[PDB]
């Protein structure tokens, strides 16, 4: 690695997005898509590790068959009424096609096979740029093209989504496996009021990468890969645990604190649609996307784990990690209640 | 939906330019210059209304204008035209700087006679 | 110096900088615009007469339309 | 309706069969990602031509030129997976488990 | 269709040649791979730069001089790079 | 987010590439220019989806200007009925070179 | 020989888009995608079709599958035919027959679509006075407004190499 | 003048065929003689199949695909 | 009339290939201290009629490998294009006229690195792989330099047509405009025909043969078209045909002229002569050679 | 000397000269002392096809000189 060379790679990270959100044309949007795959890959295999290799193959292979399925839902709009505005289609299957390459962009339950396995053999900056980036960029997208999509798609996508990405991580006791997981069933919150009022969406998709970026920065601090290291560094430093306790609390979305905001406004605008028995549907699996996160605060700061010693040399030492922006994050994803006529500074 | 109001055979009749497309290229200039003043009105209906079955009556006029331009061109000099365009014609597709020769002297010829 | 450490390298610098700077100072990119303006590709098409326009003349032997005489004078 | 956009699109979904299903090398899948590129191409070509869209007719050539820079990334990644391995098989990546 | 049948009459003599020929007489290194993808990579931007003469006639000139020659500086930029970070070594 | 810097920097970019009707720097049409423009001045100042309700007709006539699928359905149709009906064996053609 | 010309060569390009769809060893495959891009720049030539397809026939064909036989050259070895190979280019074969045999013995093939099914000779220029073969001017297009689109696209390109040196262990 | 024989030859391409058509299809229900498709009414250039249509292949494929393998 | 146009091409590949070998290794002996092949007939054009007939009718290489339909592919792709390639290379009238001709140059040029890929996977062991690579990459590293620089020698003349060229090229030789760029081009033909000072160290020989001097002549007609010349005058073609003739016999003796004088190269100093002595003045020429046109107010009539 | 290389070199330059030149014969026999009319635009395409047309015999290079003007 080279400081100039991730100062430029972060430069296209930012240019292809910002790509991506401006133009009004699809082969800017689709140069976008491919210009964020060719700066998101070698943030990716950070070190040299085959695991790496694997799963940077395997996130590559996803990504560029979504890129061609994409051309082709743009080369079919031009097959019938042909104009490059990223606007209102006319085709229920290019619309298909555009839904189904988007949902093996971001990620669906059909689709979903790919997120944990490039997750886990993967330093934990590629994983933050990653999931930040990758699900910030094709909304701006949804955002432009939700007047002309079949609803059974979306719904479809983001019913099945939320209960899969709820019924994993049962088993599973890798960290970013648990982010992987918590990652698709927000992506099927997010996805799944899109069609009704897309304010929710965005807000919701601000509120999930702040989120994750402080999930991320609270597993910087300590390099952390099973939660027996989660009761070490329980047992080495103590305001980690309340914070592991906070955000996860705030993760399962519960009302005093501010991961219940974006559930209940969706609710809300939802609900106002006769829809009842599926908002009712999606807020029991929300309760399902928790026993997790609950066994996790359970080996984290509730009940306590006997340690190993050298963490007796360990407490000489202070912990001297960087943090990007940790207190900023953590208290803007926390106690963010009250601030609920807050909805409308996006929109 | 609407009908077609195609013009009959009764106005697909006007007798046209019998001729070929080298002498036609090789008298460029000057049924550019005296003639081709009236078909600007041709030209006028044409990008003002863009409906052909309108303006084909100004097309029948430019059809006149060449005869009466060629008839004024074969009666009079010259005859060494007819080599002009014979000298430009067999020079693959026809270039304006090849025969210049005969270009001139069809020159002197329309100056000093027409 | 550098001249005969790798010659080639410091001869394409030269002539690389010469073809960056150079079309500062040279008469000829005004008569590069004039030439490829005065090329027409589309027919101009006559318009109706006059909204009392000073210009736009009737017979193209008139010079007072855009004309052109350096085309000739090189 | 020109039936011919019928054959290319249905080649098209023979190149992404193929670009799918594939038993053992991943150089027969992308190269089947490489064809469905040169459908997308011929496709797309013919369309603006014969509709003589003739003022974006950028898309044929850069579509071409950066689809063919994603296969280079491919072939280089290939030859990454074969360099930290034996072959290049979809075999000998049961590592990383899910 | 000419050029077609002219091909067709080359491929059928070339294979009339191989049947008079034929039936009548009865690891690696990694250093080797960036030379492949360094060539494709500047004869991509070759693609990008040949169709600049059917350009040399519109009333743009300064803008296309300009950044013509700020893609020859990229092409460059890429040569120099690979040039001073041990790309081309042996 | 549809974000405007297009039309907030006054860089009008990226709009050259998007439709017909716009100035190709050799001027000339494509097959199906008035449609557009027509379309376009049908469904401007228009909150899209009274769009559909009212410009349907102008946008079905750029349909079938672009893709001639009903045209090429009445002119096949023709070629079918010609077909069976000279294999029926009436009029030896006269169509072809002459009247 | 007869009037479907542009229709022949798309049923061979799709025989040969199932060829290499058959899995076969990637040699073979590089030759299929070879005789398939070959026939894709006939056809594309057929309709009109001054520079793009000959303009593809150097990039993919000459500077694509040349490194798709060189990483088969260097990488892979068949170091010692099968029949899913024979029987899916089979399927393909009798998916075309199937597929002509409604274009020909019936009026037409619809999917979801209606695809009037005749000559595609139709649709085509009525003879207008071009003079300077709308495909080039419309490249050069590219030089005369193409701000942005050449900045990011060599943009990209300087990225491609760096990316590419990255992996293979930059520096 | 290459123009007004241009419209003149196409329109007189329109009259035969179209009297053609007339002549042909007086057994079909429906079928009006010459209702374009097109709700509106402008003229519109020709496919290349309704002038050169029914001439039997030769003539066709000698005035349309002309120009793009003529050398 | 069309195909004896065909025939009358075609025919006399043979004679001028057979002929050229002949040429070549007399040039080669009278560069060295040898007359012959003079003793076996008159003057030797018998002898290439002789061994050319033999090795014919020599027997198969048989394999001993497999892949006995690669084996048949590559050579009928060599000598295709080798078939193909004298077509639109205009004689004042050529046999096909295209809009553009020098990218068609560039993409077959391109097939015969195919050709000798598709030779070298279909070869034999490993070592034979490792050499045939190695000449596939200094068959490739010169399709940028070719490439650039015929782009920029079109340039300066405008149309892709290079009957626009052969027009251009009546006044002054265009060796006086770009003498170092037909010097770098020049050299690039030289890599391109693989000869010497460049390396080798099989079957069917006759087609490899066969192609790669097709390939010489069609490059020395394609130089002699390129950067040099004379005017053409209708109404009397023969004359420019046989200067024509006598300027590409010049400047192919010129080359077998260059190939007997001087040792090979090292890969490596090959690669490090290419990049980093070609690449950076190619660049810098060509780069010149778009600002000079925009500022001697002469921008080509590419119609 | 390098007499005996000059013949061996003129035989190879008659083979050089024979194809060119019997194809400019054959295409100034196959047109009627003309120059075949190259055809690089739509435009003068269609001035062919009119040439063509107007000629009756279905060929071009009859070129109907002046004697039907009226
Ligand atoms: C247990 C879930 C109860 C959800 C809240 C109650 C509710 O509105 O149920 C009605 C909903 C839907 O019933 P509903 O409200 O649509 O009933 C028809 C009444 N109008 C016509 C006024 C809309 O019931 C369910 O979703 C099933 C539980
Ligand atoms: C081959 C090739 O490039 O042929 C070019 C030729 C079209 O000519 P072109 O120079 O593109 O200019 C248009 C006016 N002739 O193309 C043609 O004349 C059409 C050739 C059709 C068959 C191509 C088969 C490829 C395999």
């Amino acid at each position: 690695m080279n400081p100039i060379i991730l100062i430029i790679i972060l430069m296209t990270v930012m240019l292809g997005t910002i790509i991506v959100m401006i133009s009004t044309h699809w082969l800017l949007i689709w140069i976008g898509f491919e210009m964020n795959m060719l700066a998101i890959i070698p943030i990716m295999m950070k070190k040299h590790n085959p695991r790496a290799t694997e799963a940077s193959t395997k996130y590559f292979l996803t990504q560029s068959t979504a890129s061609m399925l994409l051309m082709m839902a743009i080369i079919i709009n031009l097959m019938f009424s042909g104009q490059w505005t990223v606007m209102k289609l006319f085709n229920p299957m290019a619309s298909m096609l555009m839904t189904m390459a988007l949902a093996m962009k971001l990620g669906m339950a059909p689709f979903h096979f790919w997120v944990p396995e490039v997750t886990q053999g993967i330093p934990l900056s590629s994983g933050l740029i990653l999931l930040t980036w990758q699900k910030l960029a094709p909304m701006s997208v949804l955002y432009q093209i939700l007047p002309s999509i079949n609803l059974d798609l979306i719904l479809t996508l983001s019913i099945l989504s939320i209960t899969i990405g709820g019924w994993g991580g049962l088993n599973q006791t890798q960290l970013r496996k648990i982010m992987a997981y918590s990652s698709i069933a927000h992506m099927g919150w997010m996805t799944a009021v899109l069609l009704y009022n897309p304010t929710m969406t965005l807000l919701n998709l601000i509120i999930y990468i702040i989120m994750t970026s402080t999930m991320f920065t609270l597993f910087m601090a300590n390099s952390t890969t099973t939660t027996l290291s989660l009761s070490h560094t329980w047992n080495k430093a103590p305001i980690m645990t309340i914070l592991v306790l906070i955000t996860l609390l705030s993760m399962g979305g519960l009302p005093p604190l501010s991961g219940f905001m974006p559930k209940w406004m969706i609710i809300q605008e939802m609900t106002k649609n006769d829809s009842i028995i599926l908002p009712t549907l999606m807020a029991i699996t929300a309760l399902l996307n928790l026993y997790f996160y609950m066994r996790l605060t359970y080996s984290t700061a509730l009940t306590m784990f006997p340690s190993t010693n050298n963490m007796k040399m360990k407490w000489q030492f202070p912990t001297t990690k960087r943090m990007t922006l940790l207190p900023t994050m953590t208290v803007l994803s926390t106690m963010l209640l009250p601030l609920t006529p807050i909805l409308s500074i996006l929109e | 939906p609407g009908i077609v109001e195609l013009p009959s055979l009764e106005d697909l009749k006007v007798q046209e330019v019998k001729v070929s497309s080298s002498v036609l290229k090789a008298a460029a200039h000057h049924y550019g210059a005296q003639c081709d003043k009236p078909n600007k009105e041709f030209m006028l209906c044409r990008w003002e209304e863009k409906d052909p079955r309108r303006c084909l009556e100004e097309g029948k006029l430019v059809n006149q204008c060449a005869l009466e331009f060629f008839r004024q061109i074969k009666r009079h000099c010259a005859e060494p035209f007819t080599e002009y365009w014979t000298c430009i014609d067999y020079s693959g597709l026809q270039l304006f700087r090849r025969c210049r020769k005969e270009q001139a002297q069809f020159d002197k010829c329309v100056l000093d006679k027409l | 110096n550098v001249w005969a450490k790798e010659p080639v390298l410091v001869a394409s610098f030269a002539i690389a900088g010469l073809a960056v700077i150079l079309p500062t100072l040279s008469p000829y990119t005004k008569y590069s615009l004039m030439i490829n303006r005065a090329t027409p590709y589309n027919y101009p098409v006559p318009l109706r007469d006059d909204g009392n326009m000073p210009d736009v003349p009737s017979h193209p032997q008139d010079p007072q339309g855009p004309s052109l005489e350096w085309l000739k004078r090189l | 309706m020109s039936l011919v956009y019928m054959n290319i699109m249905m080649a098209f979904t023979v190149s992404l069969t193929g670009l799918l299903m594939y038993r053992s090398h991943l150089m027969s899948s992308l190269l089947c990602l490489e064809g469905m590129m040169l459908s997308l191409f011929i496709l797309a070509t013919l369309m603006i031509l014969n509709s003589h869209f003739t003022l974006a007719s950028m898309m044929p050539i850069i579509l071409l030129v950066f689809a063919a820079c994603e296969a280079a990334l491919g072939l280089s990644l290939l030859v990454m997976v074969s360099n930290t391995y034996g072959t290049d098989y979809v075999q000998n990546l049961n590592l990383l488990q899910c | 269709m000419n050029l077609m049948i002219t091909l067709l009459t080359n491929f059928t003599l070339a294979t009339l040649l191989v049947t008079i020929a034929f039936w009548l007489p009865q690891p690696f290194s990694m250093k080797f791979f960036l030379v492949a993808i360094t060539f494709l990579l500047f004869d991509l931007e070759i693609a990008l730069l040949l169709p600049l003469p059917w350009a040399s006639q519109t009333t743009n000139l300064n803008t296309m001089l300009t950044m013509a020659l700020l893609l020859i500086f990229l092409l460059a930029v890429s040569l120099a790079y690979e040039w001073t970070q041990k790309g081309l070594e042996w | 987010p549809f974000f405007d810097v297009q039309k907030k920097l006054g860089v009008d970019l990226d709009h050259w590439m998007t439709i017909q009707s716009a100035e190709q720097p050799h001027r000339i049409p494509a097959r199906c220019h008035a449609f557009e423009k027509e379309w376009i001045e049908c469904a401007h100042g228009i909150g899209s989806i009274r769009a559909e309700k009212e410009c349907k007709i102008e946008f079905e006539d750029f349909r079938e200007c672009l893709l001639r699928q009903k045209t090429m359905k009445r002119l096949n149709a023709i070629k079918r009925q010609r077909d069976k009906l000279i294999k029926e064996g009436k009029y030896t053609p006269p169509p072809h070179h002459s009247g | 020989m007869m009037t479907y010309i542009v229709f022949i060569l798309s049923i061979i390009f799709v025989m040969g888009f199932v060829g290499f769809s058959s899995k076969p060893s990637p040699i073979y495959g590089g030759l299929g995608l070879i005789v398939s891009g070959g026939v894709g720049c006939g056809i594309v030539l057929n309709f009109g079709g001054s520079f793009l397809g000959l303009m593809v026939f150097l990039i993919y064909l000459g500077g694509m599958m040349v490194v798709f036989g060189y990483t088969t050259a260097m990488a892979t070895e068949q170091y010692p035919s099968n029949k899913v190979v024979l029987g899916t280019f089979i399927t393909g074969l009798l998916m075309e027959f199937l597929m002509v045999y409604y274009v020909l013995k019936d009026k037409e093939v619809e999917i979801v679509f209606k695809f009037n099914g005749m000559g595609d000779w139709v649709i085509y220029d009525t003879g207008d006075s071009g003079f300077f073969s709308e495909e080039a001017m419309g490249i050069a297009a590219l030089y005369s407004y193409g701000t942005w689109l050449v900045i990011v696209t060599g943009w990209s390109l300087l990225i491609g190499v760096v990316v590419i040196m990255e992996i293979t262990r930059g520096n | 003048l290459l123009q007004a024989e241009k419209d003149r030859r196409v329109l007189q391409m329109l009259r035969e065929n179209l009297e053609e058509e007339a002549t042909i299809m007086k057994d079909v229900p429906g079928w009006k003689v010459g209702e374009s498709v097109f709700h509106t009414t402008r003229w519109v250039t020709p496919m290349m199949g309704e002038l050169y249509g029914l001439r039997t292949g030769e003539e066709i494929l000698s005035s349309t695909y002309g120009f793009i393998w003529y050398t | 009339m069309f195909m004896i146009n065909v025939l009358t091409l075609i025919i006399p590949i043979l004679l001028a290939v057979a002929f050229l070998t002949l040429v070549e290794r007399k040039v080669l002996g009278y560069m060295q201290f040898r007359k012959g092949p003079n003793v076996v007939g008159p003057y030797g054009l018998l002898q290439p009629i002789a061994d050319a007939i033999k090795l014919f009718i020599k027997e198969p290489l048989r394999p001993a490998t497999s892949s006995i339909s690669m084996f048949i592919l590559a050579p009928i792709l060599a000598l295709t294009l080798a078939l193909t390639m004298w077509i639109p290379l205009p004689m004042p009238y050529p046999l096909i006229n295209m809009n553009l001709g020098v990218l068609f140059m560039l993409a077959m040029s391109s097939l015969a690195v195919y050709s000798i890929l598709w030779s070298g996977w279909a070869s034999n062991s490993k070592y034979a792989l490792i050499g045939a690579l190695r000449a596939v990459a200094q068959t490739i590293s010169y399709e940028v330099t070719l490439a650039i620089i015929l782009l920029s020698v079109l340039l300066m003349n405008g149309s892709f047509t290079l009957s626009t060229l052969i027009i251009t090229q009546e006044q002054v030789w265009l060796i006086f405009p770009a003498w170092p760029l037909a010097m770098m081009w020049f050299i690039s033909t030289l890599a391109e025909t693989n000869r010497a000072p460049f390396d080798l160290t099989a079957g069917p020989f006759a087609l490899f043969f066969m192609a790669e001097y097709a390939n010489i002549i069609m490059m020395n007609i394609f130089t002699t078209t390129l950067f040099l010349g004379a005017f053409h005058n209708p109404y009397m073609p023969e004359l420019y045909t046989i200067n024509f003739t006598i300027k590409s016999l010049l400047l192919s003796i010129t080359f077998l002229w260059i190939r007997a004088s001087y040792p090979r190269f090292r890969y490596d100093q090959l690669m490090h002569l290419l990049w980093k002595n070609f690449l950076p003045l190619t660049l810098a020429l060509c780069m010149w050679h778009v600002s000079l046109p925009i500022l001697l107010s002469s921008i080509p009539p590419q119609t | 000397m390098w007499f005996e290389v000059l013949p061996g070199i003129a035989v190879m330059g008659v083979c050089l000269f024979i194809p060119g030149m019997a194809t400019a014969r054959i295409h100034r026999f196959s047109n009627g002392g003309r120059e075949k009319r190259v055809a690089h635009y739509s435009y003068q395409w269609y001035l062919m096809e009119r040439d063509r047309r107007v000629s009756g015999v279905n060929r071009y290079y009859v070129s109907k000189g002046l004697e039907n003007i009226d």
